[PDB]
């Protein structure tokens, strides 16, 4: 299990994301994490990524602490886990395989090499057929699922994404849901974010919110 | 090693783009080779290197000697300002992608590779153009020869095509990245 | 009081959008609209937002038909109508007065002229505490409140707007809702859509909504 | 009304000279730049009228022969560098034209008209042709002097014409990329 201790960061404006934070990782589980209506549990997100330095506070991601940012350790280090923002980075002019294929490049294993898996995703989201244009005319949650299984290249070792299906309809909503269910079946720590937690309510896990800058509002629901 | 094939798909992605804008290339590429001639044309005159003037003369070798010396630095700050300007242009496109990689997590390299060598092969290309276009024009202009062909400054020809290339996409990359930054 | 006629959609490029629209609406009424994701209802809206020929059937533009217009018209109703986005249009590097008044610069009136009813909808919409500021000082919500203002400007004829409260939790969603609520008290013609009835549901309104390209796979629910 | 079309584009040179000081150490560097080049463009033109005025004898027969000679050699090669003139004006206008692109997103969002659009940047282009074209036949005395102190003036003809292509540029240079960026629309 890995964990994290109390933690806040002013914004430049001083806008203090959070008083202070802290949680402990139980290695491989599931999260799904909704806050305050207007909270910047995005900001928490970016935090979690550590886009931003540190600030304040403490923690120990697994087996490196976010402390002493090493640069050059970023992409070293940034290739460890994988995203995918609410709105979809959805990247035009390749090919939806083409796209799909951004990683690779990144990896530089051999192209055949790179192909097997390559297929194996498609297969993995089951998906295919998005729409007119490849990558373009793509369906929007087909699209979307796309871009699930380009974060589900590379076999992270643990998922994250913030407002997944954002945009997507109840049953939409559902179905992502339940893809990222399959996601959990694969033995994977994959976080959630999320404004509200409806649906999130048939979700039988453990939930978290933060009291506006505190740092929490609320416990799990274990 | 694997840097070796990093560059050489980065070669392969700069050939594409040389392909790609193909007819916009092929206007940019005129105008690598347009600012070569206007550059190499200043940059080589030494033609002799009313006899009444010919005791005189001697002391005109003097006075040309820094009679364009600077001359070729204010077309070389030219030539720099031609390619950064020109690299931010094709650096500003596919901004999302990179940062995209970015997103991902990029290698400086990664980033390095394919704008580098898009560069310096787009002046190696301009003054290669230049050997040749010089007794080109210098043969038509003849009716010592109209035509240089050396050897030494046969090779230097394009030695600063590309060393210019290089050094202004080190400026250019570092000003978008630094942007970035 | 202004209708549409039976208009199909399609770019088949991509694909057909949809086999007709015809709907009739009198002035100051709202609307709402949902559906499975796969709803081109956001191109509904740029079919709505005239971004292309109809590409099938008719419609009674107002006054006018959408079809066969003038490019060189194209900018007098643009400026005809205002309409906001559920991405946040605002325009950073730029006092909120200046990009509120960014409208403004593009009418031409005199500066003083302009800051009185600049003023007045900083007021209109509650947003009195500071005319001039960077986006980032303020709140999300406030953001979003900071938009709707920019829309609000011209007093526009009609506001056509988008899926709102696109992260607005449910206090702010209803939040945003109710001021829109007050923008429609404040007599107005205007209706947005997003691909969740249930808050729409706590407000009585037509509410049609069409599936798959339908025409219209809902009813008018008056 | 034509007033408040002036007013629309006073007002656009007024934000084209904000501009101007916009980026003042970048926009420094840049007509820095930009006059720089126009003096490395600005000379080749200037030696045209110095061998025009430079105007024993066993190389007195040579020079009467040598009229008409290097008049096509000057007579070319001065449009030559007028093509790269208009290059690099058109990609600084469109390296600027490109950037705050997302508020030009907006403002076509809003409406818009193709001057709204065009004055803030055409007015530009034409300033920095200006300026950079003045300070031409500025240092062209300085080198004059520079030299002959081992000269001569602009005359006001050709001071008058020393705009020309500099409002040419600010006229034209820009609407080539005019089109670049409003077809891409």
């Amino acid at each position: 299990m890995i964990r994290f201790e109390q933690v806040g960061k002013r914004y430049p404006n001083g806008h203090v994301g959070l008083h202070e934070v802290s949680f402990r990782v139980h290695r491989g589980e599931i999260l799904f994490v909704t806050g305050h209506s207007g909270a910047g549990k995005s900001t928490l997100l970016r935090l979690i990524l550590a886009m931003e330095r540190p600030t304040s506070g403490k923690l120990l991601l697994g087996g490196q602490d976010l402390g002493r940012i090493t640069t050059a350790q970023i992409p070293f280090l940034r290739r460890q886990i994988g995203v995918v923002f609410q709105n979809h980075q959805l990247l035009t002019d390749r090919t939806v395989a083409d796209n799909i294929a951004l990683p690779l490049q990144i990896l530089g294993m051999p192209k055949p090499e790179i192909a097997k898996r390559v297929a194996s995703a498609l297969e993995r989201v089951n998906l295919k057929e998005k729409g007119e244009a490849l990558p373009s005319d793509l369906s929007t949650g087909q699209q979307q699922r796309v871009g699930i299984a380009r974060a589900i290249v590379h076999q992270p070792a643990l998922l994250l994404a913030d407002e997944p299906t954002g945009n997507l309809d109840p049953r939409l909503a559902s179905e992502i849901m339940g893809v990222f269910e399959d996601i959990n079946r694969l033995g994977t720590t994959v976080l959630i974010a999320s404004h509200d937690l409806a649906l999130i309510a048939r979700m039988r896990h453990r939930m978290l919110t933060l009291q506006r800058g505190r740092i929490i509002a609320d416990r799990e629901d274990e | 090693s694997a840097y070796l094939e990093s560059h050489r798909a980065s070669l392969v992605d700069s050939l594409r783009r040389l392909f790609g804008h193909p007819f916009g290339s092929f206007f940019t590429c005129l105008v690598m080779g347009i600012t070569l001639s206007l550059p190499m044309g200043l940059s080589l005159l030494l033609n002799n290197v009313d006899l009444v003037w010919v005791e005189r003369l001697s002391a005109i070798l003097k006075l040309g000697e820094r009679f364009v010396f600077g001359l070729t630095i204010l077309l070389v700050l030219t030539l720099l300002l031609v390619v950064g300007n020109t690299i931010r242009l094709h650096i500003e496109n596919r901004r999302n992608e990179i940062e995209v990689i970015k997103l991902v997590g990029g290698t400086d390299g990664y980033v390095r590779r394919p704008f580098l060598y898009m560069g310096a092969l787009y002046g190696l290309g301009a003054g290669i153009l230049s050997w040749a276009l010089l007794a080109y024009s210098l043969n038509w202009l003849n009716g010592f020869g109209l035509q240089g062909v050396p050897l030494d400054d046969g090779l230097s020809l394009t030695v600063g095509a590309v060393l210019l290339g290089w050094v202004g996409a080190w400026l250019a990359v570092a000003r978008h990245l630094r942007e970035l930054a």
